[PDB]
């Protein structure tokens, strides 16, 4: 039994061994007491303001907007400690494993930026961090593993299966099993079993409610539409939450196009892949007809998910959530635009928020629109990605 | 789930415990798969686990997580599954067989017809691995409406309200995993709930923990990883693996007679 | 004649050639309209919250000081648009440029940092960037090279003389002699003729005006020290220049150190140089027995200026502040120390200023203090220099 | 100071203008720049600019930036360029010799130690390049104490206040950079404010723009860098080098003549 739904529609729900669901209670258990607790409250808010630099500017873009109708802000989720909106649902996590007595947060990562937030919250709050990593991920990582390492946290090689993420994840949880007494899983997005896809909404849901606050306060009115990236859809589910109730408010997820969603390369299940059940949660994944997991792609690592929040799939589902693509190459486009006509660079994750608000700019540019991008994160480790690639093509 | 009944009656009869060895199908590829679970079966095997190979099967150790990996390599796919297990029934009428799946490969093409699939095969039981007790009811329903046990695991940190549900909800066999209540307090209030009887899954390596499964009061033991480790040590000389499989399996079950 | 007085006591000045004269008069006039012109404040104000993210956290540093008597703030200009303190002024500058109706901006940089910053700047108000740089630099720093280009300004490769900053200097200083009219040379750091260090403290000076809102709400009274790194002196003035007639509190200016000021590899002229003339001012700097203006050395390519502010010269004369060193090996101590204790990246400029608070805290433990350092900025940059010096030492 | 008083009362009374060629001491080493300033001299200069390599000539066009890196190249130092200067006098009795500094190398001993070692080995003139005349005072005052002339730069952007502090302040003669007032204007009212004699400094590189000069009544001419430029094309044939520096002043001074 649980104290709240673990499902929204039919899509979410707490897929996992037996041995786990103790954990997944306790948790539940915890959040819905701290929810509850103004001294919770005011610790995470001390954390958010003082440590990680909450509010978060939103930014009028007027250069990249000259000429149309559109009216363009960007919360700057890049200028939050450790240059991506992680930040938020690392600290609000740190502190309930603390309120449940733990000592311990396990954490797995891919590309590392995760692995970052959880090792950087892990050094603030005095909590030992392992952070369980693919041994070809590893190698890859150099800067994230060095960064996750001089932060104190050990981050564990896995050579087992295929050496990856999948394979990361799968120790990451075979400890938790073990090890949940005094060591709390932090999951990096709104996705996984119940209680994680409605915690870590909760714990980005500042993201909206600033965002609201400071349009009344420059516009006077709500946004035509806001507009974010989706990989697991922390990010996106933190700007739409405080909107959800407020109808007139577009709310739409871009996901990533890859290739191209007619090449099979791409991230983009909620659209199209089709629901399975797996990593703990019955949502939209990317899979074979015989239903195995297929592998995404995208350029920015942080999107390339085969699946997604159960929250997104059910908002789209009602029709309360609207779900685009976005192309490597339009993302591309999107984040060479901000870098000369705003001085931001943004990540490429955020680069697909800003290439469909780009879209709906261009396409109707004599629309009256007041549109906001949820500026996810900073893209200074992509200047490699970036440069890579445009020198390939001759500088194109 | 009607040969799990016929078999324990059979082995009370005996004043014996069963032993049943798990293996991931077409590890490490379908003919010496096939050659592997005969010879498990010559050797003494009492029933049956079998896994389908899954891209995601985060609930399995590594010796089982490199036996997926092995199955892959050699490209099986759950169709492929299904026509070997339907070649297995055929050779073998009594056996129990118990299928370790993914919620994933259960759901693909509708529950209701993956247990309709494992009727037409001849499977007995099905677990699965991410479906707590919680989350069972389609499950538990298609199975049965199969003719299919619904296997659940009794995990070493249950409770009252889990013993009585995996009681209630469970035929075929309860999969222990004593890994937190005493070996005892489960077996006995498994019992006292009228459970299917338990097999202890946690650890069975040597004929002494088959022994000891059998004196604390479970109806046998699994053997979870114990049968892959002794592929995976003898990959390179298919004739040794069997060898070593049937003096192995030999032992366990001898651990388990009066 | 000028308005305001080009000299600190015996420092400063106004040392450039006659045809700059000019140029300097009419920056100095615009500037002292601008101090007294509301729109121009509000602008600037409205760029610094909505564009830079203003105001920055002041960060309590528990884990850090745990068993001693000292309390240590951060004044997280790490958290700016930019990961350092310089984005403040060249927003200020680029305004002042707009005001003398100029559509240019002119800038040099070897290491990169200001030219980033001159160019995020440039792109934003729409003004065309053009940023010397040395050939030998050009090849050395791919990244800021390509972050500069990623906002549009153009970066020339200056291959006169030694090919490096004095050559970049040199032809950024002849284009303005010419083009002054048109074009605005963003100078970045409280250095060089008058009106530069004036003008550079007054857009640096919210940081020590946040600050001591901030410490008054925190903590109910002043500092007993601030305490910031010193290169050219823009983020050290920026966070003095609010506090100067608050006697009770010690002003802090750290100098790099290098291998050590025995060695002659340091970057400290203000404690071990002498005074002489150079890049248009009166002030101490590192030169040989006849006169040459010698090479500085630090392990952060930000602090490595043979010379410094006249503002710092002149507040060390009468003994308003106090001027220390602290060496390559300090500065990395304390870089490690605020990665694992307090989960942040910090510049290994910063990390010279950390490492003197260190020191205050360490070797008086028992003494009661409350101590701000100026974070000027983030490390990221840095970790490539931090990781090749850990592994040559065998990880020490 | 003096020297160049007698030179331009004897320019007069031939309706002469001066020719001034600029070098780098010791550019490209002490010896070849002592052949180079003799033959400037045997081919008709009329006074000498001579600059001592300074480590950040901010001041100085490409031309001029290579020449001092030759310079330190070869390890010229401020001491050698005046054991250089006292040889130059030794050996040319009534020729001005002026000096281009920057600041810090006449502050680094103290300003006023610096004019003594000029009147000591007999330079009549110092022009310092980052010192314009608001800041001149101890440099002014020093240089007069020594009997050193101090030149300043009359710039293309020059306002009235500015022509009456160069015509008050300077000695020996007014460097004019024509590179704004027109050249007709500057020339007359530096005349009318009893300003040192101007020589025009801005792109003196051909016969025409020195007869040009003279003609728009300015005293003379100083080539800034086209002897320098001289230099750096023939550092692989010193004879060729002097040979080429000789035929270019020889032109550039008939020019001047009546
Ligand atoms: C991690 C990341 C994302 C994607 O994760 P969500 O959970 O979908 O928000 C997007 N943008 C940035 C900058 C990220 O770091
Ligand atoms: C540029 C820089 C400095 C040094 O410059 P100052 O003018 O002395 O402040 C210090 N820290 C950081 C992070 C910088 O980017
Ligand atoms: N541990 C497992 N094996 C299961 N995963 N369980 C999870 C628990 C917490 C977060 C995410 C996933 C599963 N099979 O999904
Ligand atoms: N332009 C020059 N040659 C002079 N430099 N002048 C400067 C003008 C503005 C800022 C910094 C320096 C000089 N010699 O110092
Ligand atoms: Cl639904
Ligand atoms: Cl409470
Ligand atoms: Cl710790
Ligand atoms: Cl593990
Ligand atoms: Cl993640
Ligand atoms: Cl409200
Ligand atoms: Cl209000
Ligand atoms: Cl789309
Ligand atoms: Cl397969
Ligand atoms: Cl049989
Ligand atoms: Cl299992
Ligand atoms: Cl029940
Ligand atoms: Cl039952
Ligand atoms: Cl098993
Ligand atoms: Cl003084
Ligand atoms: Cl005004
Ligand atoms: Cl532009
Ligand atoms: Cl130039
Ligand atoms: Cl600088
Ligand atoms: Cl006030
Ligand atoms: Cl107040
Ligand atoms: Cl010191
Ligand atoms: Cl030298
Ligand atoms: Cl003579
Ligand atoms: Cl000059
Ligand atoms: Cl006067
Ligand atoms: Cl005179
Ligand atoms: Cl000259
Ligand atoms: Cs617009
Ligand atoms: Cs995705
Ligand atoms: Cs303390
Ligand atoms: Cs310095």
């Amino acid at each position: 039994t649980t104290l709240l739904n673990p499902y929204f529609g039919e899509f979410g729900g707490m897929y996992v061994p037996q041995i786990l669901m103790p954990a997944l209670n306790q948790l539940e258990e915890a959040f819905v007491s701290a929810q509850k607790d103004p001294e919770f409250q005011a610790q995470f808010a001390d954390l958010l303001k003082n440590y990680a630099g909450r509010p978060t500017a939103l930014t009028k873009c007027q250069n990249i907007t000259a000429g149309t109708r559109t009216t363009l802000y960007l919360k700057r989720e890049d200028l939050l400690h450790g240059g991506a909106h992680k930040t938020n649902q690392v600290l609000g996590q740190a502190l309930l494993a603390k309120r449940m007595g733990k000592s311990e947060i396990i954490a797995e990562t891919g590309a590392g930026q995760h692995g970052v937030a959880s090792a950087l919250a892990s050094a603030l709050l005095g909590l030992k961090c392992r952070i369980y990593m693919g041994a070809k991920d590893v190698e890859r990582q150099s800067p994230n593993v060095f960064r996750m390492r001089l932060m104190g946290a050990e981050v564990i090689p896995v050579h087992s299966g295929s050496a990856t993420l999948k394979d990361a994840c799968n120790e990451a949880l075979r400890d938790w099993s073990g090890s949940y007494e005094t060591a709390h899983y932090m999951l990096g997005t709104a996705a996984g079993p119940h209680p994680y896809p409605t915690i870590v909404r909760e714990f980005q849901r500042m993201i909206g409610e600033e965002t609201k606050a400071q349009i009344l306060d420059k516009e006077g009115r709500l946004p035509d539409a806001v507009i974010a990236c989706v990989g697991g859809g922390s990010n996106a589910i933190g700007m739409f939450a405080d909107f959800i109730n407020d109808t007139s408010v577009g709310l739409i997820g871009v996901e990533p196009g890859g290739h191209g969603i007619e090449t099979g390369e791409h991230g983009a299940p909620l659209k199209h892949g089709r629901v399975g059940i797996y990593f703990g949660m019955k949502a939209p994944m990317m899979q074979t007809a015989d239903g195995q997991i297929e592998e995404s792609y995208s350029i920015s690592a942080g999107l390339d998910f085969p699946s997604v929040g159960p929250q997104h799939a059910y908002l789209n589902s009602i029709g309360r959530a609207d779900y685009v693509s976005i192309t490597d190459d339009e993302a591309l486009e999107a984040f060479k635009t901000l870098c000369r006509h705003e001085g931001i660079i943004p990540a490429l994750e955020s680069s697909h928020a800003l290439a469909h608000a780009l879209k709906m700019m261009r396409e109707q540019p004599e629309k009256e629109q007041l549109l906001v991008v949820n500026l996810s994160g900073r893209g200074d480790k992509d200047i490699f990605t970036v440069h890579d690639i445009l020198k390939a093509r001759g500088e194109i | 789930m009607e040969r799990y009944e016929n078999l324990f009656a059979q082995l009370n009869d005996r004043r014996e415990g069963a032993f049943v060895p798990f293996v991931t199908l077409g590890d490490p590829g379908i003919e010496q798969s096939l050659k592997i679970i005969d010879t498990l079966i010559d050797a003494g095997a009492d029933a049956l686990e079998l896994g389908v190979p899954f891209s995601d099967p985060l609930a399995d150790g590594p010796t089982i997580q490199n036996a997926n990996l092995r199955a892959f390599a050699a490209g099986v796919t759950p169709a492929q599954c299904f026509e070997m297990l339907a070649l297995i029934r055929e050779k073998h009428p009594t056996i129990p067989i118990g299928l370790l799946m993914y919620a994933n490969l259960v759901f693909n093409n509708g529950i209701d017809a993956f247990y309709a699939r494992c009727e037409q095969v001849g499977v007995d039981s099905v677990l699965v691995a991410d479906v707590p007790v919680e989350e069972s009811a389609p499950f538990r329903q298609a199975a049965l409406r199969h003719n299919i046990a619904p296997i659940f695991i009794c995990p070493p940190n249950a409770d009252d309200d889990l013993l009585r549900q995996v009681a209630s909800y469970g035929r075929g066999y309860t999969y222990l995993l004593s890994r937190a209540l005493p070996l005892h307090h489960l077996i006995e209030k498994l019992k006292e709930y009228h459970a299917a009887p338990a097999l202890q899954g946690f650890g069975i390596s040597s004929p002494e923990q088959v022994s000891a499964a059998v004196r604390a009061g479970a109806a046998g033991a699994i053997s979870g990883s114990a049968i892959v480790k002794i592929i995976e040590k003898n990959l390179a000389s298919p004739k040794q693996m069997l060898a070593e499989l049937r003096s192995f399996v030999s032992a366990m079950k001898a651990a388990s007679r009066a």
